[PDB]
């Protein structure tokens, strides 16, 4: 069994909104973290064998996200999140997220959208940190003059640079692996866990719509 | 010793090599290569049988 208490304040500012939410979950409500309970604490491995994912502990989530409009040409989404999952088996995490997404409208149909995001997750049982920052630039055509106007077709280029010092050991199965599902340092006994330290750039086209 | 007919032992017969109408056997396991906490069989084994 478990609990989830949430308090959210939404303020109407600059033709948009800002939501500041504080959430506190205990026990079975911490494994998923959105409001459903998983009180058994048992999961199936790759070969359909049961293993313990016990979720005794708590989770604190302080979030502030919003959408703002500056001028007749500038729109913005912004995000700031701190989520600390503290578990009794020490397999929790501490996740910081900071994100911005501005949008400049040349014409009521065509706009240029940027997005810069930063993630930083520290493992509870190893103390290591995985960080990443991603910058994407897109040119988009949308059915309206708002950052929420959908039928949107974008051509984008994304560049993400990351450095990861820990990962999850999912090699083998739960019977032969004692660290199955546990956070381990990236250089644990000659293994390679996480995505390492690197960077990558992608590009392409996409469409998003809600109707 | 060469015996041209039946030989009977009422106690314990202890020979090093026995040559005739017997079942010889050998067994081994493949070498295991490992990393972190996971190992897998990968290697070579050789079984030699002598024409004696």
């Amino acid at each position: 069994d478990g609990w989830l208490f949430t308090a959210e304040h939404t303020q109407s500012v600059l033709k948009g909104f800002n939501k500041f939410v504080v959430q506190y979950a205990t026990d079975s409500m911490t494994s998923q973290g959105k409001g459903l309970s998983q009180g058994s604490g048992v999961a199936f491995d790759n070969e359909k064998f049961a293993y313990n994912i016990n979720n005794n502990g708590h989770m604190l989530r302080i979030l502030d996200h919003g959408a703002i409009s500056m001028g007749d040409n500038w729109d913005m989404m912004y995000v700031g999140m701190y989520q600390d999952i503290n578990w009794d088996n020490d397999n929790g995490t501490k996740w910081w997220t900071v994100g911005i997404r501005p949008m400049y409208k040349w014409t009521p149909i065509m706009s240029t959208v940027m997005e810069i995001g930063y993630d930083n997750v520290e493992s509870q049982r190893t103390g290591d940190k995985n960080n990443q920052y991603k910058i994407t630039l897109a040119q988009q055509w949308q059915a309206g003059d708002s950052i929420w106007s959908r039928p949107a077709i974008r051509v984008f280029a994304t560049y993400a640079k990351w450095d990861e010092k820990w990962g999850y050991d999912y090699n083998g199965d739960s019977k032969v692996n004692p660290n199955y599902g546990k956070a381990v340092p990236a250089d644990f006994n000659g293994g390679s866990f996480g995505r390492g330290d690197s960077d990558e750039w992608t590009f392409g086209a996409q469409m998003e719509i809600w109707w | 010793v060469t015996i041209a007919e039946n030989c009977t032992i009422n106690g314990t017969l202890r020979a090093e090599k026995i040559v005739g109408d017997i079942v010889k056997a050998a067994s081994a396991a493949f070498p295991r290569q490992r990393e972190s906490s996971v190992d897998w069989p990968s290697g070579t084994r050789t079984v030699t049988v002598t024409d004696d």
